[PDB]
């Protein structure tokens, strides 16, 4: 099973017949380890949705960048700085 | 002054004990119906 994510351990009954679990839409949630046997749980990479404030391109070429309900912790030169609003 | 000729518009009215704006009855009605980071969840 591949896949792309964060690994956690977590604690899961998992009865000594399973593998992996599995999310509402059919997607792998934890798997067991095949050899340090422990219920860990995979979440998706963190991810974050990107808009770009810009006044018009005629009038200059400066944006801002609005990381979608995102902490300002996990968020080049629009990526940190000293200009930085919560 | 709340000479309003008895009538009394407390209840609807900014109650300033309140979320900052929000009157007696809107806080009810916010009652009355039902950023999530990446850590939350993880
Ligand atoms: C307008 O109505 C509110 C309540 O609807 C009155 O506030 C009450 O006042 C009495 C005193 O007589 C208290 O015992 C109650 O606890 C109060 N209730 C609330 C919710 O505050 C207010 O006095 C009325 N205004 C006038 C001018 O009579
Ligand atoms: C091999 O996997 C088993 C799990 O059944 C584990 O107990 C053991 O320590 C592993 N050995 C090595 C050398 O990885
Ligand atoms: C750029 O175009 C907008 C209309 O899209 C206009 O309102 C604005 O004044 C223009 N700026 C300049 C510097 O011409
Ligand atoms: C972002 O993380 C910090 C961690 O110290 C926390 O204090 C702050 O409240 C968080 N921001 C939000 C909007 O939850």
């Amino acid at each position: 099973l591949t896949g792309t994510g964060v690994l956690t351990e977590s604690n899961k009954k998992f009865l000594p017949f399973q593998q992996f679990g599995r999310d509402i839409a059919d997607t792998t949630d934890a798997v067991r380890d095949p050899q340090t046997l422990e219920i860990l749980d995979i979440t998706p990479c963190s991810f974050g949705g990107v808009s770009v404030i810009t006044p018009g391109t005629n009038t200059s070429n400066q944006v801002a960048v609005l990381y979608q309900d995102v902490n300002c912790t996990e968020v080049r030169v629009y990526s940190t700085g000293s200009n930085v609003f919560q | 002054i709340k000479d309003f000729g008895g009538f009394n518009f407390s209840q609807i009215l900014p109650d300033p004990s309140k979320p900052s704006k929000r009157s007696f009855i809107e806080d009810l009605l916010f009652n009355k119906v039902t950023i999530k980071q990446y850590g939350d969840c993880l």
